[PDB]
RNA sequence: GGUUGCGGCCAUAUCUACCAGAAAGCACCGUUUCCCGUCCGAUCAACUGUAGUUAAGCUGGUAAGAGCCUGACCGAGUAGUGUAGUGGGUGACCAUACGCGAAACUCAGGUGCUGCAAUCU
RNA sequence: GAGAACAGAAAUCUCCAGUAGAACAAAAGGGUAAAAGCCCCCUUGAUUUUGAUUUUCAGUGUGAAUACAAACCAUGAAAGU
């Protein structure tokens, strides 16, 4: 069951994401540096509510996102887990299997420092799942997964554990 | 080969716009009752008989032929034949009334009194005389609101001495639009209810 | 849109009364009847008495057994003479109408048919494009429907593929408009004249061209034919005849790639060279003359025929079909030998040619008087009669591919079927609005196509002498329509640069 | 957390629609819906991929569930001298025109009805394409199994803008990658690229083709007779079957796991 | 908001009404044969019928206004109320109303010895094509209650009404007949309600042009007893079979149209 | 001609049928064997009148295509 | 008997949790030159059935689970609800004959049937 | 409900459950979930034009409105709408 190796747990997708709030210089200046970070032009999201705290009106641009799959969001992950020293909280887990962690300055992932691009935090999310992920979401005969082919955290800590020879902090 | 001329007592009627055929003949009811084990063969020999005329007559029915091809309007093609139904006979009651005829409006009498002929409706394209364009009259992007976004509106003598003089006489005229547009909407309403 | 006016109320109650059922009574008597065939006037039988409950198929086998060739018979169909055929049985198609009685004898003509059923087309299979200009001319493989020929004005030929309505092969060796395409009987070889004044030969499964061009001609090559296979010697490839507007009807020999004889009689341009039956060729010119010259007497001008009042647009024989698919069927089946080949085209020529006693080849002459005369070279120099009755010029004419009747397509929008032996007016096929072009028969002799001016296409029964199907799509003026040996499809070109091809 | 008033007040779908391989929506104006109303019955040419095989139907519906009036699928290309990807462009359009000359053949148009006591001469065979849940896309294997089944003779209404080489700036086709596409031309192409560029992925890819010795210039040859053979002789031949239905029967019941009755149940229990 | 309007339009009344909608509305005491013949009959009247699932506390013969609301609601003319008791065994009650409002109504019952359509297990015609119809019996011509049956089921299985009707769709025929004929002050006999399949062979006799019919039951049989009935009254009566003549030129006297369609006129 | 379609001075000379330069007409059109792409024959159009019929003694009609 | 494609009836078919499936089929699964589409070949599109796998998907078994369904000569012809012979009583109301006519309750049980085509050690 | 720097109850991203508990119109006692909701592509024609047909007007009775139909037109691979 576990020796099969249809069972193995990979790494399904990588979410860059830059929530910059104020649409702008500084949110064109977000999306070219995820554009160098990925090699791939990102997408904007619009607004969801209005807040006057938060100043932001309907409809207006908030974030900009990037998914990258394969060996280059598999270099992407390793530069981040580099600049993150190899130190990985238990509460960066969730209970679906796939986690998330924020980088403050990103200068330090492989890109040389300009004036115009400033200081930028930006947060990488790994989707976790196993193969046959595509039967929730193909269009012919759309099915469910069952409980013992679905993702669980212990699974994905063990798979961490196995792969980066990371200590997973309690605190 | 089976002969195909049904003989009857009573001549059937037929109703060829229903498809229906109706023999009034005389049915035993010792070879129709539910005791008997052939009364299902009389049953099945009785519609075979009437089915039998009624295919007669709809294949004597005179037939609709076309040199049209396939890929246009109208479903028949030159390889279909299609019978000609006649008008159905069958009185059936319809699901609705009739649909009556709107009492003459107030501007209906109006216009029969003065003898006013209706408009000719050719579009709603007019020409601007200051461009050399044609520009709709009314409704999306019409000339009935340019002057809501003309640049410049000189502001008339007649509002002086009135507290309608700082207003803005686009917006004045918005305001006079739409209460004829009400005008127009509750006259309506008049009518319906009259 | 114009619609027919609607019917009347005393029309739709007329309608809602019952109809009455035709039926045969049981207690029909016997009538007497005497068959005799159309085409030799034989008398069969005698008149014998047949039971009024007969059908065509039952008649067709007993005159069969009359006959006493029971082991093959041949179909037949049946008509009274006016002249009505026999639809289904002989009560409902003339007793029932109560022409002919059961008392009176009733003289049948029979005339043989074909044993294979052509289906009109009614649809476009496909439009492909590929030309650079219009198209001008257009044919089909003897031996197979899925080969076709398309010569345009961008320089070039094209063959199609029909199965699959894709374009197989370029041939691009004139420079100038191909005027027109032939295959030959045979089926081994393409050759395309142009407006060059050269006459190129292509192999077509491979696409290529069998070296040089034929050059000679000082104008344009105006019409292409061959010689016939059940002519040709066994082992031997046949020999070309083209016409050109320079007046002249060259003879070339392929094989040698040489040209042989250089007829010259006419005073102006040929508007067509036919190669017959019986080693004669027959050229059609705006000389107002047909000439016709005997290959067996070193290309003399035998005769000189001299009735038209104007140029000779078209002329057409009554094998032309027969010499136009060789030794091939609508089957398909190809000959083992080529000495088999022979034998068979003997036998495909001689099935029309041979007929009611003496072997004919009928020619006829569509002419710019408006008219056409039929002729028949061998026995008289007189044409057999003169076919008028069209209003403007007689652009095409065709003979059915049995012979029996002739089909001409003028420029008044009309088309005038008549009698392929005496020439007598028959029926006149309107619907057409614009100019008539040309026209193809069916390989069965039942089913007409014409192309127009106006666009369309059109297919006429010839038994009914109706439309039978229109068929539009094509964006311009439609230059040149052909049918299938086969009569599966149905090609058609014109200035709209694309090839639509038909099919039931 | 699902309540007992939730699991009570819940209204399922049917039952195609939760194994979700039938468009309702789209099925019934396929079934339901006519031009004209004069009572003239529809059939579906249903197309159908798998990962391995090709399904054609000719389906007449039926008020007690639809009739399959004519089947081809393309695991019979190997007979007719297909044996490798039969399930590509030129696969489908094989498989649709076994199917056209198959429905042909049997319906005796080339080589009692109450329409001929009314009219002389046959209809052609109009059957309307039904794809199912598949995207439409310009240069589908549903739109090569239309142009194979257009090809062999039955009428389907079709627009050739989803046929490979049609112009997307122009309303026109490339009628030249349109054959191509029909004897191939596409994967020997690609076959070609890859023997010249990488030997590695040529080695895993076309593994068949090397080991047939199949050259990458026979294919249109084996296309083209493939395509012959089905004009030739499209009747549908019956597989010999090894084993009968009883034995087929025993042998998976064996497998089947048993019922146990109530009583053993009862006894389970206590 | 367009959609809604074209909603209302296609309720609302016409000059020619569009095919009348049947509506199959389970009761509070139903059954497998109840859901079993109502399948049975939507398959029969089907695209234009629709079903209710749940059940519904219906009595046709104490209170008019669930149908009226539930006819009003659907835009449906026709209405199957399938109900049970021990009085009224299989009773299905045919409802049809003249402007969402109760027109008339029969109730019948079906009897026990009834075939379904799944036990003939044949080949069957094609979905949604009018059928042929086929009455056995003079009271269909005389008696008003068969009368009522006959303009009912001719009504409810007429489908769409065309004057083009093709040779390949003459598939099935429905035929009702009278259970023996019958004499005043007696009992009413069942009604027998057949389906059958149509296979047309060459006869050999009449030509080519007449074949020879048999038939193929396909079912389901069903056998009515004519139990109760609501009657409409004689103003509604003539309101339902008024015509609405916009349609028909009118007709002149001495006017006539031609073959050419030219108008002419006669003197005298 | 068929009908007096518009002219541009005044529907008042629409409706008594002036024709003047610019004048919208219906011709027939059977003649010119025009044919719907639907297989239709036309046999009805329009055409603007082009010059001044009082002046030149004829009508003189471009057809609208 | 398994499996697939197209269906009818639309929970006896649904939800939750374990186990089983030989063959064939189906599916996961490999690649991105080609036609085609996205931020991403994840979906869609194309190619090989070639590297592998029944781990899921799919189907079946199991559960005094939730839910659903069906027969009742079970409630019950009861409750309820309308007319009546001059039936009473100046009284607030009631059995009676004829009509129409339930649900709550109890018992017996159940957890998919089927049409067309093709195929499987 | 689980996680993800600023970013907490309310900003952005991911997974799972989610019969609609949202958003459109009506007042359902059964409207709509591979939609009738959200987003994209195409059409800007929508006051077309023909009619011996229905109704009304006219000193300009083969004109115009009006009803109905048809030919078109839009879109789609198509069924169709």
């Amino acid at each position: 069951k576990a020796q099969n190796p249809m069972r193995d747990l990979k790494i399904e997708k990588l979410v860059l994401n830059i929530s910059v709030g104020e649409s702008g210089d500084r949110l064109t200046r977000a999306s070219k540096v995820l554009e160098q970070l990925s090699g791939q032009t990102p997408v904007q999201s619009k607004a969801r509510y209005t807040v006057r705290t938060f100043g932001i009106r309907r409809n207006e641009k908030i974030a900009v996102h990037v998914t990258v799959r394969g060996p280059k969001a598999e270099e992407i992950l390793e530069r981040g887990l580099k600049v993150k020293e190899y130190q990985l909280r238990d509460r960066n887990f969730s209970a679906t299997g796939n986690f998330g962690f924020g980088i403050d300055e990103h200068i330090d992932l492989g890109i040389k420092y300009d004036p115009s691009i400033g200081i930028f935090g930006m947060d990488f999310y790994v989707v976790m799942n196993r193969p046959g992920a595509r039967v929730t979401r193909r269009k012919r005969c759309k099915g469910t997964v069952g409980n013992s082919h679905k993702t669980t955290k212990e699974d994905t800590v063990s798979w961490f554990k196995q792969k980066y020879d990371a200590d997973v902090l309690d605190k | 080969n089976l002969p195909v001329t049904v003989e009857k007592p009573i001549p059937v009627v037929y109703d060829l716009g229903n498809l229906a055929a109706f023999d009034s003949n005389v049915l035993d009811k010792n070879d129709l009752d539910s005791s008997n084990a052939r009364r299902e063969e009389k049953i099945k020999s009785l519609t075979r008989d009437n089915v039998q005329l009624l295919i007669n007559q709809l294949l004597s029915l005179p037939m609709k032929t076309t040199t049209e091809s396939v890929g246009g309007t109208g479903g028949q093609s030159s390889v279909m034949t299609l019978l000609q139904l006649p008008d159905p006979t069958t009185d059936l009651p319809r699901e609705k009334p009739l649909p009556k005829a709107k009492a003459m409006t107030k501007w209906e009498k109006f216009a029969a009194k003065k003898g006013i002929k209706p408009k000719e409706r050719a579009g709603k394209m007019i020409y601007d005389e200051a461009s050399g364009e044609w520009v709709p009259k009314w409704g999306y992007k019409g000339a009935n609101k340019k002057l809501d976004d003309q640049w410049l509106v000189e502001v008339d003598d007649k509002v002086k001495g009135t507290d309608n003089e700082l207003i803005d006489p686009r917006t004045l005229n918005r305001a006079e639009r739409k209460r004829l547009v009400k005008k127009n909407e509750k006259q309506q309403r008049r009518n319906m209810k009259n | 849109s114009t619609l027919i006016p609607p019917p009347s109320k005393k029309q739709k109650k007329e309608a809602q009364l019952p109809r009455e059922v035709a039926i045969i009574p049981k207690d029909l008597p016997n009538v007497s009847i005497k068959f005799q065939a159309l085409d030799t006037g034989d008398n069969v039988g005698g008149a014998l008495r047949v039971p009024g409950a007969i059908s065509e198929k039952q008649l067709e086998e007993l005159l069969n057994q009359l006959n006493g060739t029971s082991d093959d018979p041949v179909p037949y169909t049946f008509s009274c003479t006016k002249t009505i055929d026999i639809t289904d049985n002989l009560y409902s198609s003339l007793i029932k109408p109560g022409y002919n009685s059961t008392e009176d004898q009733i003289t049948l003509l029979y005339t043989p048919r074909a044993v294979f059923k052509v289906k009109p087309v009614t649809r476009s299979s496909s439009a492909i494009a590929g030309h650079g200009s219009t198209i001008l001319c257009s044919a089909f493989a003897p031996h197979t429907s899925s080969r076709m020929v398309t010569g345009a004005g961008d320089n070039t030929a094209r063959i199609w593929d029909c199965d699959t309505q894709t374009p197989m092969h370029t041939l691009k060796g004139h420079y100038n408009w191909v005027l027109c395409v032939s295959w030959s009987p045979d089926g081994e070889v393409i050759a395309t004249g142009s407006m060059d004044n050269t006459i190129r030969l292509w192999d077509p499964k491979s696409g290529q061209c069998l070296g040089d061009a034929l050059r000679g001609h000082s104008k344009w090559i105006t019409s292409l034919s061959w010689e016939p296979i059940h002519l040709v010697k066994p082992g031997s490839k046949p020999r070309l005849a083209s016409s050109s507007k320079d007046g002249t009807i060259k003879i070339w020999d392929t094989v040698s790639r040489v040209c042989q004889y250089t007829m010259s009689g006419h005073t102006n341009s040929v508007s067509c060279v036919k190669w017959g039956g019986q080693g004669l060729l027959y050229s059609g010119s705006h000389d107002r003359t047909v000439r016709v010259w005997d290959i067996n007497s070193q290309g003399r001008c035998i005769n000189i025929l001299k009735s038209h009042a104007h140029w000779v647009n078209h002329l057409s024989l009554s094998t032309d079909y027969a010499l136009r698919i060789g030794a091939f069927d609508h089957t398909g089946k190809k000959p083992s030998t080529p000495e088999e080949a022979q034998k068979k085209a003997l036998e495909n020529y001689e099935k029309i040619c041979k007929k009611n006693g003496n072997s004919e080849e009928m020619m006829v002459t569509a002419s710019d008087d408006y008219t056409m005369f039929l002729w028949n070279p061998l026995k008289s120099t007189k044409p057999i009669a003169r076919m008028t009755g069209h209003q403007k010029l007689v652009n095409h004419v065709a003979f059915s591919p049995d012979g029996r009747y002739i089909v001409s397509a003028s420029f008044d929008n009309s088309i005038k079927l008549w009698d392929g032996r005496d020439g007598k007016f028959i029926s006149t096929f309107r619907g057409h609005v614009a100019s008539v072009y040309q026209v193809a028969w069916s390989s069965d002799c039942r089913l007409l196509v014409s192309c127009s001016k106006d666009t369309t296409l059109k297919v006429w029964d010839v038994r009914t002498r109706k439309l039978s199907v229109d068929l539009p799509g094509h964006k311009d003026e439609v230059y040149t329509v052909d049918w299938s040996v086969d009569g599966k499809r149905v090609c058609s070109g014109g200035k709209d640069k694309m090839v639509r091809l038909w099919t039931h | 957390a699902k309540s007992s008033a939730y699991s009570s007040r819940f209204q399922t779908p049917f039952r195609r629609r939760r194994e979700g391989k039938t468009d309702y929506y789209q099925r019934k104006r396929l079934v339901t819906q006519h031009k004209a109303k004069y009572n003239t019955p529809k059939y579906r040419l249903v197309v159908r991929f798998t990962n391995k095989d090709i399904i054609c139907q000719i389906i007449s519906s039926t008020i007690t569930g639809d009739v399959v009036l004519a089947a081809a699928y393309s695991h019979e290309l190997p007979r007719y001298g297909i044996t490798h990807g039969l399930t590509n462009w030129a696969a489908a359009y094989a498989t649709g025109l076994l199917i056209a000359r198959r429905t042909l053949q049997k319906l005796g148009l080339d080589e009692y009805e109450l329409t001929e006591a009314v009219e002389d001469g046959p209809r052609p065979f109009k059957v309307f394409l039904d794809i199912g849940l598949q995207r439409t896309t310009t240069g589908a294997r549903v739109f090569g199994a239309l142009k194979g089944a257009s090809d062999g003779g039955l009428y389907v209404p079709h627009s050739e803008n989803r046929f490979p080489g049609w112009d997307f700036e122009t309303e026109e086709i490339d009628p030249e990658l349109l054959r191509s596409y029909i004897f191939g031309g596409h994967v020997s192409q690609y076959m070609e690229e890859l023997a010249d560029d990488d030997e590695e992925r040529f080695s895993e890819l076309f593994k068949g083709y090397l080991a047939d010795d199949i050259d990458a210039d026979s294919l249109e040859d084996i296309y083209t007779s493939a395509h012959e053979a089905i004009r030739a002789d499209p009747a549908f031949k019956p597989t010999e079957k090894k084993f009968t239905k009883e034995q087929y029967a025993a042998e998976s019941k064996k497998y089947r796991q048993t019922k146990l009755s109530k009583e053993e149940r009862a006894a389970r229990v206590a | 908001n367009a959609r809604a309007k074209r909603a209302l339009v296609k309720r609302e009344a016409k000059l020619v009404e569009n095919v009348k909608q049947a509506l199959f509305i389970p009761g509070q005491s139903c059954n497998k044969n109840l859901h079993d013949i109502m399948v049975d009959l939507s398959a029969l009247k089907k695209p234009d019928m629709k079903r209710f699932n749940r059940k519904n506390d219906i009595h046709p013969f104490e209170d008019m206004s669930p149908l009226e609301f539930f006819s009003e609601k659907n835009d449906c003319s026709l209405m199957v109320l399938m109900t049970s008791s021990k009085k009224r065994k299989n009773n299905m009650t045919f409802i049809r109303t003249f402007g969402y409002k109760i027109y008339d109504m029969i109730e019948l019952m079906v009897a026990d010895n009834f075939k379904l359509l799944s036990d003939f297990k044949k080949l069957t015609f094609t979905v949604g094509l009018k059928p042929m119809f086929t009455f056995q019996g003079a009271a269909f011509d005389t008696h008003p209650v068969y009368k009522q049956i006959k303009s009912l089921f001719l009504d409810f299985f007429r489908g769409e009404s065309t004057d083009l009707q093709d040779v390949a769709g003459l598939q099935h025929v429905i035929s009702m007949t009278i259970q023996g004929d019958f004499q005043d002050g007696e009992p009413l006999p069942n009604v027998l309600f057949r389906v059958y399949k149509l296979k047309s062979y060459k006869s050999d006799q009449g030509g080519k042009r007449l074949p020879r019919i048999e038939l193929v039951e396909i079912g389901p049989r069903l056998d009515f007893k004519i139990g109760r009935i609501h009657t409409p009254s004689p103003d509604m009566v003539t309101e339902a079979h008024k015509k609405p003549k916009q349609l028909e030129m009118k007709t002149k006297k001495n006017v006539e149209l031609d073959i050419m369609g030219d108008k002419l006129g006669r003197i005298h | 001609i068929l009908a007096v379609k518009k002219n541009p001075q005044s529907p008042m000379y629409t409706q008594l049928g002036v024709l003047t330069k610019g004048t919208i007409i219906e011709v027939n059109v059977s003649e010119l064997g025009m044919v719907t792409a639907g297989g239709k024959v036309v046999w009805g159009k329009y055409a603007q009148v082009t010059n001044e019929p009082d002046r030149d003694g004829c009508v003189n009609a471009v057809l609208l295509v």
